RNA sequence: UAACCGGAGAGGGAACCCACU
């Protein structure tokens, strides 16, 4: 079973470690039913500068939207940001990808806009 | 522990939104590349045509590559400027940083602005094809782009060649690393 | 090999759905489309029901040497 | 047998530790003199070390799958005086820059920036919530 | 020999002097944890 | 110092799903009822999988994984029938139990499906959810292999195991126009709107109110179809109800030992 | 290895009880409840409650470690009034309101199942 | 041999040879069994080695350099067929290396060997040493063109997961993650762990013989303390018994 | 008191006793298997 | 006209390569 203290991984190099495993009431969630999966770190995101990271989970909340495989092909140069962000105006999302998460705990909004998404991941 | 309930209650992200700029600034950055590119140009027109006269000191090769280093660094320096001028103070790139936690404005450049140009050891990248640095190229020729400099930012994606460039840099960065700490641990151990 | 039978984030059931998903793109539907058509409005969902890849046919397509 | 069982004072028992015991922690290569600490044991029902941030900064250590080594003296003297040498309150402070190495961590420490800027103003219920997690709270409320 | 049994790194002077193995010592890795104070450190109950 | 008076309306029901809104009431204790659907409301699931010869290529544990994620009917049994770890009998007993059979032989050149359908119950009140549409696939056997197997079902809650978790999915909000500014936008005209916000089109922001409450609690339940929704909260109210006596009566007779 | 069972978050064993007193020294009147293997699902209201509360000064609720099921709770009151009375009138209060939301709950669906029209 | 060469367009004049002909051709492939080989013969593309591309001008694009605009050289002769192509097998799966930065492609790649999945068809049958499975491989949600060439659509390695770029309890300051204890109960990355054992039995000149058998307390000696009601007669644990460490 | 053996590539039983040649009674293969235990096996759905 | 006996230390090593810090 997956303890904590398992090695987990990205696909750009952020190695993490499961700290500890909370119960479904205990993460927050969205104004819909979704609950998220992973906590990764928006300290360690400047530092690596995995801006790929940012867009492969965009990217993937898009296809996941839209109901295609998405295609990360490095030197395409024909789809960007700005085409992504219309793309979620279109399925009337937010722009750049933040939305308002609520405590699991006390119930009350988290002040800050949260940001959230699919990607892949690997235990190692 | 306080802090910590505090951060729970307030809640801190990063996102494309504070990744991502403003289109006016983004066309300053693109006049000022390309004012610094004619430049350049210019200058390496006046060595071609040897209206260049070289610095006592130093050979007229070694005067042009710092002339053209100089350049790069000034317009570097203005990018940057101008960026960390323009971010909105509502990014918590800027608001970590201030915090001074981890990165530093020059990686705000980078990861927003322009990666720049990439040395190696300590100067540009040389020849390692027929007096051209990649055969995408032609023969002789000393432009930023085809020499190692990145004209693009991390938001803005990067051609293979820069990327390729980006990719000497690492491993230069990587190498020195690993000789660096097994030196280290050698000269600790013959100290103690 | 096996398409789980819960959502991971909801607990919607989920394996059925499966081949029914198969049964639509069968009968030629654009695969987000036939997904809302049976009737999955969660992303958390749409991913297990979209990306799952199966192995169990060439598991199966191997002999039983445990006979 | 229970015969061999009864004890008498001045025997010498192998026993499994409880909370408060000194035990010496370090990561190799011991790089710097304050990459090991002494540390008073505590039991958790998850199977790892779990420890403070204020000691990785010291430590060098970030989570990426580095593991750390636990050694515990058996002798009651040696326990004492890494007790009493090698414990972090006692050696806060480096003497190579004189400067203090405990520190504090990258993601606390943004978060304290913006609990510090100037704007904050803070309902009473978190207030409430928050002045419990103070180890020498006096005990009284502070004025608004 | 005996000459380069006493000159290499797993050598008598340095890997079994200087440096020897020694028991009451356990190795595992580690997992952020703000909840208990500074001087605690957390172990497993296998470990302990 | 006392109580207020909240308030209860239902906009729509469905078999899969209800939505209704709560109002005067503290977020405190609309979090507590999101909670309680979450957590301790005790259904039926299978917990015990004894398996008398498995030659499928999936594997035993996962087999006994799949069973234990199966869900099933609980709709007044659940009550009727006591704890397994509580009831004083050997074994499993019917009054806290249910007994479950799979007997498969794919002997057909066609892969044969194993299915929901398939299982055998020894109490009709409690089948799989699929039966009483495609049946949920369990596993997929080649022909000349078998999978023999019993199973018991018992009583348990989210607290244990998201297969004793019932609801698929509680959606609970508030304030759809941030009156209350618990979030701070930077760009709210950029933010889209909430479909529950009745601020203009051109602003899209509500005015800060000095002095409030966050209120108007707006709560979406969809089950995974093992009961119903009204079932559901009725369970874990009570299950309230039952947590706070007993804390209760513990307290008091605490009191009673200090005095 | 070393996994905690699942029923280690909510049974309680033989040996403890569910709650324990402790009379405070920074502060007079203030009084500790320890509720052992429960959590904020009855931390948090119950603060709700005693924030409903005018009587008491001081209210305070902390789990010592979120894999430790505990919680403790710290409440100073006004003198001549008694933190014990108090958490159990708060207690037995939010009961009442709960049992109000319940059986309007169930005026509310069965006024759904005969049709709001 | 030993020469390293790369397939490279052929290009004459301003325009190219790979025609539309062709190409329709190589889409109705699997019916007139047009090759790459064909493509070879017909001599659109070849092979090009370090010294000629050493001594060659290349076109980087034909769509944005070999036409006609603002003349670079106006004197191409070879051109790439795809920029990606110079990738490898796991930067081929890594998405976005034009973003990501190269410490952290290298870190990536590197650890695509660490990177723990289904990874053989027939593992029930090929007894390894430590080998890994997972329950529920997934194929990535968006990634490049290659991975389905890599046939990483059938035999993948991880799960798409619904992250939260936040910080929400403290327990992730440093390269840690928190994770959902009701989905790892519902399946989430539970995986299996495989270890293979052997042994040779020996026959030697009758001074020492090696013979399969359940030892006994009085008859062998040398014994470690231990059980041995799971060993059979012959001396071999039979399948489906459940056994832990320092167990014969 | 002999095992009960599989073939394999036969999918057969066979009867074989110690000491005696891995063989297929009709074949002669030497990849060879053992039966499951007749030892009950439970698991919980954990 | 016969009466309470109890038994646990281990067995190679040396090289190469890979991985992690
Ligand atoms: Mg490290
Ligand atoms: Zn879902
Ligand atoms: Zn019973
Ligand atoms: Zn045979």
């Amino acid at each position: 079973i997956p303890q904590i203290g398992d090695k987990f991984a990205s696909r750009h190099g952020q190695k993490g470690t499961c700290g500890i495993q909370y119960r479904q009431e205990d993460m927050p969630f969205t104004c819909e039913g979704i609950t998220p999966d992973i906590i990764i770190n928006p300290h360690a995101i400047p530092s690596r500068m995995t801006i790929g990271h940012l867009i492969e989970c965009l990217q993937g909340k898009v296809s996941a939207n839209k109901g295609e495989i998405g295609d990360a092909t490095p030197f395409n140069d024909a789809v960007n940001v700005q085409k992504i962000s219309n793309l979620l105006s279109d399925y009337g999302y937010h722009l750049r990808g933040n939305e308002v998460l609520y405590n699991g705990f006390t119930g009350r909004k988290i002040t800050s806009q949260i940001f959230i998404g699919p990607t892949y991941y690997q235990r190692l | 522990t306080v802090i910590n309930n505090w951060l729970l209650i307030e809640g801190h992200t990063i996102g494309i939104g504070d990744s991502i700029a403003d289109s006016k600034t983004y066309q300053d950055i693109q006049n000022t590349i390309k004012k610094a590119k004619q430049d350049v140009i210019e200058v390496i027109e006046k060595a071609h045509n040897n209206e260049l006269e070289p610095t006592p000191g130093n050979t007229l090769r070694q005067t042009f590559e710092n002339q053209v280093n100089r350049i790069l660094n000034d317009a570097r320096d203005k990018t940057g400027s101008s960026a960390q001028k323009s971010l909105s103070e509502y990014n918590n790139f800027k608001s970590m940083v201030v915090s001074g936690a981890k990165g530093s404005k020059i990686n705000i450049s980078q990861v927003i602005a322009v990666v720049g140009q990439q040395n190696v050891e300590g100067k540009r990248i040389p020849f390692g094809f027929k007096h051209r640095t990649l055969p995408h190229f032609i023969k002789d020729d000393y432009g930023p782009e085809s020499r190692g400099f990145v004209e693009n930012s991390y938001l803005a994606g990067l051609t293979p060649t820069e990327f390729f460039f980006h990719a000497m840099g690492g491993r230069e960065g990587l190498i020195d690393t690993a000789v660096k700490t097994a030196e280290t641990g050698y000269i600790q151990r013959r100290l103690i | 090999m096996i398409i789980p039978v819960r959502c991971f984030t909801c607990g919607k059931i989920v394996g059925n759905k499966w081949e029914a998903y198969l049964g639509l793109l069968q009968a030629e539907y654009t695969e987000g489309d036939a997904l809302d058509a049976l009737g999955l409005k969660r992303y958390c969902c749409r991913r297990m029901l979209l990306a799952h890849v199966d192995l169990i046919e060439k598991l199966l397509n191997y002999a039983p040497l445990e006979k | 047998k229970p015969s061999d069982l009864h004890l008498q004072t001045g025997y010498k028992v192998e026993r499994h530790m409880c909370d408060g015991d000194i035990v010496i922690f370090n990561r190799q290569p011991t790089l710097h003199k304050m990459s090991m600490m002494g540390h008073r044991v505590r039991i958790l029902p998850w199977s790892t070390f779990r420890l403070n941030l204020s000691v990785t900064t010291p430590y060098n250590a970030d989570f990426d799958g580095d593991e750390m080594n636990l050694h515990l003296p058996q002798s009651l003297e040696t326990r004492a005086e890494i007790q009493e040498l090698a414990m972090v309150p006692r050696m806060i402070v480096t003497p190579q820059s004189n400067r203090p190495v405990m520190g504090i961590v990258q993601d606390t420490l943004t978060a304290v920036r913006k609990f510090t800027k100037r704007d904050v103003f803070l309902e009473r219920g978190e207030v409430m919530n928050l002045l419990m997690f103070l180890s020498t709270w006096d005990g009284k409320v502070p004025q608004p | 020999s005996l000459k380069q049994r006493l000159k290499g790194k797993e050598g008598r002077v340095r890997g079994n002097l200087m440096g020897k193995r020694v028991d009451f010592s356990a190795r595992t890795v580690i997992t952020p944890d703000p909840n208990l104070s500074i001087d605690q450190v957390g172990v497993p109950r296998s470990i302990a | 110092p006392y109580a207020n008076q909240p308030t209860v309306r239902i906009t729509e029901l469905t078999d899969e799903n209800v939505k209704f809104i709560i109002e005067n009431t503290d977020l405190a204790v609309a979090n507590s009822i999101r909670r309680v659907f979450i957590a301790e409301v005790p259904i039926i699931a299978i917990d015990w999988v004894q398996i008398d010869a498995n030659s499928s290529v999936l594997h035993d544990e996962f087999i006994a994984h799949r069973l234990g994620l199966i869900p099933l009917t609980s709709d007044d049994i659940v009550d009727k029938l006591q704890y397994s770890r509580d009831c004083t009998c050997e074994e499993f007993c019917p009054e806290c139990s249910v007994e479950f059979t799979l007997d498969v032989r794919c002997n057909e050149d066609q892969t044969r499906h194993v299915t929901s359908r398939d299982l055998i119950s020894n109490s009709p009140r409690v089948i799989p959810v699929t039966s009483r549409q495609d049946d949920i696939l369990i596993v997929k056997l080649r022909k000349g292999q078998e999978l023999r197997l019993r199973a018991y079902a018992k009583k348990g809650f989210g607290k244990e195991h998201a297969k004793w978790n019932p609801t698929a999915g509680v959606a609970f909000e508030y304030d759809p126009d941030n009156a209350l500014r618990h979030t701070v936008y930077p760009k709210p005209e950029e933010w889209p709107k909430s479909e529950y916000s009745e601020l203009d089109e051109d602003e899209s922001q509500a005015p800060y109110d000095p002095n409030g409450k966050p209120e108007r609690f707006y709560y979406n339940v969809e089950s995974c179809g093992s009961l119903r929704p009204e079932t559901i909260v009725l369970s874990a109210l009570s299950g309230l109800k039952k947590k706070l006596s007993d804390l209760q009566t513990q307290l008091s007779h605490e009191i009673q030992s200090d005095v | 290895m070393n996994a905690p069972p699942a029923f280690e978050s909510f049974l309680l064993f033989e040996g403890e009880k569910k709650i324990t007193i402790n009379k405070d020294t920074k502060v007079p009147n203030a009084c500790l409840f320890t509720i052992n293997k429960e959590d904020h699902t009855l931390g948090n209201i119950i603060k709700s409650q005693l924030l409903k509360d005018p009587q008491v000064l001081f209210a305070g609720y902390k789990v010592p470690h979120p894999l430790e099921h505990k919680i403790i709770i710290r409440v100073q009151t006004t003198p001549d009034y008694s933190p014990q009375e108090a958490f159990t009138n708060a207690i037995t209060d939010l009961i009442s309101e709960l049992s109000l939301l319940e059986e309007r709950f169930r005026v509310a669906i069965k006024d759904k199942q005969e049709g709001i029209e | 041999a030993g020469r390293i060469c790369r397939p490279l367009l052929i290009v004459e004049k301003q325009k190219l040879l790979l025609k539309k002909r062709h190409i329709d051709q190589l889409k109705e492939r699997e019916y007139n069994n047009y090759s790459w080989q064909d493509l070879v013969a017909s001599g659109v593309v070849e092979y090009i080695d370090t010294l000629e591309e050493e001594t060659v001008m290349l076109a980087m694009t034909p769509d944005d350099l070999q036409e006609k605009e603002v003349a670079y050289c106006s004197t191409y002769t070879h051109c790439e067929i795809h920029p990606s192509m110079i990738l490898g097998v796991c930067a081929s799966i890594i998405p976005f290396p034009d973003h990501n930065q190269s410490p952290r492609n290298t870190y990536q790649s590197a650890m695509g060997k660490q990177a723990m999945g289904v990874y053989i068809t027939n593992f029930h049958v090929r007894m390894d040493t430590l080998a890994h499975v997972l329950y529920y491989p997934q194929k990535p949600l968006v990634t490049t063109r290659s991975m389905e060439y890599l046939r990483f659509r059938e035999l993948p390695a991880g799960i798409n997961s619904i992250v939260a770029i936040a910080s929400y309890t403290g327990y992730n300051q440093e390269d840690s993650v928190i994770m959902n204890r009701s989905a790892v109960d519902r399946g989430f990355f539970r995986s299996v762990f495989y270890r293979s054992y052997k042994e040779q039995e020996s026959k030697k000149g009758f001074d020492q013989e090696e013979v399969f058998e359940k030892p006994t307390r009085e008859t062998c000696q040398g014994m470690r303390h231990a059980i041995y009601d799971k060993l059979d007669d012959d001396g071999l644990i039979a399948p489906g018994v459940r056994v832990s460490g320092d167990d014969v | 008191q002999p095992m009960i053996y599989i073939c394999g590539e036969c999918h057969t039983e066979n009867e074989i006793k110690s000491r005696d040649p891995i063989r297929c009674r009709e074949c002669g293969y030497r990849i060879m298997y053992k039966k499951r235990t007749k030892r009950l096996v439970v698991f919980d759905a954990r």
